[PDB]
């Protein structure tokens, strides 16, 4: 992108936190690894495309010699094309 | 069932102190921010606001990506947030025609 901000964006203000004890009760297409179709464990995230996979799953795909992102087929050179996502794991720890 | 206050730390932008709106992620360290927050910030820094890692040698915008998955989670988990943000946009545009 150019990362240009719209008129609305240029003046937007924060969405403040909900700080009451409101509890929460669908997240499959977000916290699920697309390889094993299980819930993400030790999430690894592609740098170029921000697609998330279990560490063991994506390392396995790459080790097989397929150097494509399983989600979007973008070139992945190696595991240095990937970052650990501890903050995604942490979210998953609390929700499940 | 989960307390939203238990989730908030994972859904909140440090640059505005509010929930992620158009969550945008620095690819070098994977820290995430609202789009508007991080774009404005990176006008005057090439280092992550949270961990100080270099975002890019010279052009930090090269190394951010919209994080649709994270934003989708945010809007699905935070009651009212999406409706609220959509309303703010309509309200803005009704008072500011094109
Ligand atoms: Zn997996
Ligand atoms: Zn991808
Ligand atoms: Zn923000
Ligand atoms: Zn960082």
């Amino acid at each position: 992108k150019t990362w240009e901000l719209s008129l609305y964006e240029l003046q937007r203000t924060p969405q403040e936190a909900i700080t009451d004890g409101l509890e929460i009760v669908s997240l499959h297409s977000e916290l699920m690894c697309p390889i094993c179709l299980d819930m993400l464990k030790n999430t690894m995230t592609t740098k170029e495309c921000l697609h998330r996979f279990c560490a063991d799953c994506i390392i396995t795909a790459l080790r097989s010699g397929n150097k494509e992102c399983p989600t979007c087929r973008k070139k992945l050179v190696s595991k240095r094309s990937l970052r650990p996502d501890p903050n995604f794991d942490a979210l998953i720890s609390k929700i499940y | 069932r989960i307390k939203i206050t238990e989730l908030n730390p994972h859904l909140m932008c440090v640059l505005c102190g509010g929930y992620f709106i158009d969550a945008t992620t620095i690819i070098e360290c994977l820290h995430s921010f609202c789009k508007t927050c991080i774009v404005r910030y990176l006008e005057t820094s090439k280092y992550c606001p949270i961990c100080d890692v270099q975002v890019h040698k010279t052009r930090p915008l090269l190394n951010i990506r919209s994080d649709k998955t994270l934003q989708d989670i945010v809007y699905k988990l935070v009651p009212g947030l999406f409706k609220n943000e959509m309303k703010r946009r309509r309200d803005f545009y009704a008072a500011h025609p094109s």
